[PDB]
RNA sequence: GGGAUAACUGGCUUGUGGCGGCCAAGCGUAGCGACGUCGCUUCGGCUCUUCCUAUCAUACCGAAGCAGAAUUCGGUAAGCGUUGGAUUGUUCACCCACUAAUAGGGAAAGCUGGGGACCGUCGUGAGACAGGUUAGUCCCUACUGAUGAACUCGUCGCAAUGGUAAUUCAGCUUAGUACGAGAGGAACCGCUGAUUCAGAUAAUUGGUUUUUGCGGUUGUCCGACCGGGCAGUGCCGCGAAGCUACCAUCUGCUGGAUAAUGGCUGAACGCCUCUAAGUCAGAAUCCAUGCCAG
RNA sequence: ACGAGAUUCCCACUGUCCCUAUCUACUAUCUAGCGAAACCACAGCCAAGGGAACGGGCUUGGCAAAAUCAGCGGGGAA
RNA sequence: GGAAGUCGGAAUCCGCUAAGGACUGUGUAACAACUCACCUGCCGAAUGUACUAGCCCUGAAAAUGGAUGGCGCUCAAGCGU
């Protein structure tokens, strides 16, 4: 593409205060879901978890 | 069609530059400077040889 | 129309300035580059035409032309310029001993109250032994400038003109070492010269001319109508223009008293029209018939110089072939070339034998 | 291949779309009605006009019930409005006339009744052939 | 004569991306949720009208 | 009749349907599960300036039984253009052609045609009322041009910066050649015109006439003639000059760097590779010159 | 048959248009004299940002040179 | 019609083996021929595959010229401690 000759518009990096309020709801009601969703939780939950050992490039196994 | 600025056309126009109109306007330029030079030829202070000074800034005001 | 000719405001000077010479190199001989003009009118030619192609081939074809009287120039000074980051500069000037009246009646806006004396001490200069002083600024050009221009005045005393007030400009010395064309511009000093001798026939030139003004004009005349894009009203014509590729036709020489003859027709006249140019008068000098049409009202001053690029088209280097040449009057529906043409149809009138 | 004809030099237009013109032929047809030209530009609000020699397409509004069926092309042989040649003549006919003809420059006609223009007999040869006077 | 001047007959993927490429980008595709209602039925029924022609 | 509520959308939108099964790395220790495959199918017109590309055409490339011609699909590209009619019979409103082509949008906008809400009374299986009330808010700047104080007045120049311009088609030659069974049928170099656009110009042609220039003529008048007045220039013919007309004529120019892409030398990676270091070419692209202002 | 009735078709004419150009008078323009009104918080360059899709004064950029004359219409719930 | 591994359907075994598919592509009208799989000689010391986690590119954008606040910053004036 003619990029360097011919370059378009720029994407402004400039954030507005509107997007960041609108940003920061979302993360904080995407967050409430997650912990919501994790209480329904209709899986199971075992106690021992896979524990992947002593790595094998240790000179000391 | 082909642009004015187009690199074939130019290509082209370099050649007729060089192999035809080239000749024929250095012929013309022999016979014109000819007639104007018929027409043209019809100490170092004290004679000027040595080229010395005749009669906002630069730097700043020291 | 045309955002390339944008700020369409009045021409700053009435003379219009050629604002490029051809590039230069050293290896073609020293030749002028430009030369003024007085526009007389136009004319109508029959020209025998040598096209290979065209359907007009081996044909006769009716043409219209623009006559430029073109007394001989004056060299009367020289000028040197250097290269600088900033671009051209000008070092220093050298001007001529004996300047005459009309040039320095450029350098006077009341003439005819002022004391003359103009260049009244530069004159000592070359006369008491400060020719010192003139080869001093001679050499400073030789050894510290790259291009070397020509001041070339006017000679408007043999022209029709009422004005008083000749023309100064630059013209470029091209072709040649700095050295050399100082010694040619020295040379030239108080000497005249010809328009045949800066162009010739069958060349194609541009001419640099400011067009006819025609003050207030509305969006109708000014920009062709069926914010700095959108159409207004304002100053229209009066407009510095360079037309380029104008082929000359024929370079005539005033004291040739057959200007307009041709090897066809054997009448011995010259290249005013019966009765003269309509608005100008008679052309007595040296002039150039220009191809066609050319920026600039009648008896306006008219600045000719040389293609900037080698032609690249058969209309140049191409042999221009006359066969009659009109001299008609321009003040009406005339069909009579010559006075005595007009007297042989018309018999001997009332007031001839009166008078006889 | 459009029928554009090639060589032709500029000259005065004076017969735009929505013009009636005389039939110069023997085909039948009397006279036609120009409803486009060919080879025109494309500029706003422009009627299109032709000239002598300029091939048009036109329609017979009176003659022969065959020609009337279908839009026909046809060359303009004779014009009204005063127009220049090279050699420096301003010059123009009596009347509007035209030929009709097949879409490679074949006359259907037999006989030109009247002069032919000089740009319509060098252009089309077939026209030039079924020629009395050329003027 | 002879039967030279049939136009090539596309594969079947290919036809889709023909079709589905014209319908993108010799039409705008640019809608927003708060233009009027008719507006957006105007926008979408044009595209599927679109696509139908070409096909 | 009462209660909550002015109303919506703002990194929104675009090209690939939904449902069910099979497979399925994982998460997890039954459940979620993509790509594939199978099954069922208010509106229209008018516009000027500028911008976008999601390119219809013109430029250059990659691919296709692409022989030639004509094409088709795709890539870089917004430099340059994107028409004249019908809308007079029927409908999902869309035919006729011309042209190189007759692409789509934003600034969301104004003209022009098509096509009110509260009470009151008499009744309500349902409306009626010429019964009452009522909302309907010449200056500055921008742009285009023209002058300008200060630097003594003037002459000749430089060029930072700003704008920028050209476009498409055809014909001749190549050539009835390459190519092809035939029918048919190119291109580079070279030459000549035309379309659109732009800048000028009045020799010639046409138009215009208060040149009230010359002539003719109607009505009324100066007693007749001559010479004239008035009819807001009586009417008619010609009419220079001036102004104008693709209704006339002339002119429109060249270097560098690139995009797609095609390459050279050559690692990554003991093959290989146009790329990594290095480097060649290459579009109507970009930047400048030519051009306009200063 | 009749109708300042409407529509269609045919012939004729036309600057309606292709596509504009020219000319005349009064203005527009300048001068002498005379001489208002509407309206007026204060002002008046652009871009991006200024949560309440609100900017004219804030931010931070582009910038930015006295005093004037003429043209214009761009801005000033259901 | 032709079909010899290679237009198609289905089986896909054995020998010699170091190894070699009733064959992975090019090719022929069919062969032929070439190539791959696989094996050996020369060379010589480290490699291959699949995932995970960082940072970087793409992971879609329209329409007046503009924004990490601006200049500008690359072993940073960016990112982590």
């Amino acid at each position: 593409a003619g990029t360097i000759n011919k370059p378009k518009k720029p994407t402004s990096k400039r954030k507005t205060t509107r997007l960041r309020a609108k940003i920061s709801k979302r993360a904080a009601e995407k967050k409430r879901k997650e912990r919501k969703l994790a209480r329904k939780n209709p899986e199971w939950r075992s106690k021992l978890k896979k524990d992947p050992g002593i790595p094998n490039l240790f000179p000391y196994k | 069609a082909k642009s004015a600025r187009a690199s074939r056309i130019k290509e082209n126009h370099q050649r007729f530059k060089k192999n035809i109109a080239g000749p024929v306007e250095a012929a013309r330029l022999e016979r014109l400077s000819a007639k104007l030079m018929a027409i043209a030829q019809a100490s170092g202070v004290k004679s000027g040889k040595s080229i010395g000074r005749k009669d906002s800034s630069i730097v700043f005001p020291m | 129309g045309s955002l390339a000719f944008l700020p369409r405001k009045r021409a700053a000077r009435h003379r219009g300035r050629v604002k490029s010479f051809p590039k230069d190199d050293p290896k073609k001989p020293v030749h002028l580059t430009a030369a003024m003009g007085y526009k007389a009118g136009m004319t109508t030619i029959v020209r025998d035409l040598d096209r290979p192609g065209a359907k007009a081939h081996k044909k006769e074809v009716v043409e219209a032309v623009t006559i430029i009287d073109c007394p001989p120039m004056v060299v009367v000074g020289l000028v040197g310029y250097i290269e600088t980051p900033r671009g051209l500069r000008s070092l220093t000037t050298v001007w001529a001993e004996h300047l005459s009246d009309e040039v320095k009646r450029r350098f006077y806006k009341n003439w005819y109250k002022s004391k003359k004396k103009a260049f009244t001490k530069y004159a000592k200069k070359y006369a008491e032994n400060n020719g010192a002083s003139i080869t001093r600024e001679l050499e400073r050009i030789k050894k510290y400038c790259t291009v070397v221009r020509v001041l070339a005045h006017t000679q408007i005393r043999k022209t029709p003109l009422k004005q008083k007030k000749a023309h100064l400009m630059e013209i470029q010395i091209n072709g040649g070492s700095v050295a050399d064309k100082v010694e040619f511009g020295r040379s030239l000093f108080e000497k005249p010269v010809t328009i045949d001798t800066i162009f010739e026939k069958d060349e194609m030139i541009d001419v640099i001319a400011v067009t006819k003004g025609h003050g207030f004009v509305g969006v109708t005349a000014r920009w062709g109508t069926k914010q700095w894009t959108v159409a207004r009203a304002g100053q229209m014509g009066y407009h510095h223009r360079t037309s380029v590729n104008h082929k000359i036709y024929r370079i005539g020489k005033g004291d040739d008293e057959a200007n307009a003859s041709t090897e066809t027709d054997l009448t011995k006249k010259k290249i005013t029209p019966m009765g003269g140019f309509v608005r100008y008068g008679e052309v007595n000098n040296d002039y150039v018939m220009i191809k066609g049409s050319v920026p600039g009202v009648k008896k306006r001053i008219m600045t000719l110089r040389k293609s900037l690029f080698t032609h690249t088209s058969r209309k140049a280097l191409e042999k221009v072939e006359l066969k009659w040449i009109d001299t008609s009057s321009e003040f009406g529906h005339g069909a009579f070339q010559t006075a005595a043409e007009k007297k042989q149809f018309m018999g001997t009138l009332k007031k001839d034998l009166q008078t006889s | 291949k459009r029928g554009a004809p090639g060589g032709k030099l500029k000259m005065t237009l004076g017969l735009p779309v929505g013009a009636i013109m005389n039939c110069a032929d023997n085909s039948g047809a009397r006279n036609l009605y120009i409803i486009a030209v060919k080879g025109a530009g494309a500029r706003l609000n422009r009627l299109p006009a032709g000239g002598v020699g300029d091939m048009v397409m036109a329609t017979v509004k009176k003659g022969k019930p065959e020609l009337r069926k279908k839009v026909h092309p046809a060359v303009i042989v004779r014009q009204a409005k005063p127009w220049k040649r090279f050699d420096g003549v301003f010059l123009y006919f009596e009347d509007n006339a035209g030929v009709i003809v097949n879409p490679k420059g074949e006359m259907k006609g037999s006989a030109i009744t009247g002069p032919v223009g000089k740009e319509a007999a060098e252009l089309w040869p077939r026209i030039a052939s079924n020629a009395g006077v050329v003027m | 004569t002879g039967w030279k001047d049939i136009p090539p007959v596309p594969t079947a993927q290919e036809f889709i991306d023909i079709v589905l490429s014209r319908t993108q980008r010799r039409l705008p595709t640019q809608i927003r949720p708060g233009f009027k209602i008719s507006r957006i039925r105007a926008f979408y029924t044009r595209k599927v009208k679109f696509t139908q022609e070409t096909c």
